[PDB]
């Protein structure tokens, strides 16, 4: 009957919701990694100063 | 913190090389005394070798 179609659309959209959250969460993990890369440059600059000392 | 720790390690390295620079020079003074003292015994050995030559006094 039509009940299966009603549930399938909600189930299909729910799966996309989890994928959207997972992709956004993955981007958050990537953003932290990218931010740490900028911090690593400061550590690299500090290391060069330590080498100069 | 790693940069601060590295600086502390470098600073202690400066103290380590400062002492060993002074210690090596300090042991240069000590080796000078023994070398000159060895000269005293080097000079003494030659003089005693001459004692046997003087058969009357020996």
């Amino acid at each position: 009957n039509g009940i299966a179609t009603l549930l399938q659309a909600e189930k299909e959209a729910h799966e996309i919701v989890s994928k959207a959250r997972k992709y956004r969460q993955d981007k958050l993990k990537q953003a932290k990694t990218d931010a740490a890369k900028e911090i690593d440059s400061y550590k690299i600059q500090k290391d060069k100063e330590l080498k100069e000392f | 913190g790693n940069f601060k720790s590295k600086l502390k390690k470098a600073m202690l390295s400066q103290q380590i090389t400062k002492s060993t620079i002074a210690n090596k020079m300090r042991l240069k003074v000590l080796s000078a005394r023994e070398q000159s003292l060895d000269g005293i015994f080097e000079e003494t050995k030659e003089k005693l070798s001459g004692i046997a030559n003087n058969r009357d006094e020996y």
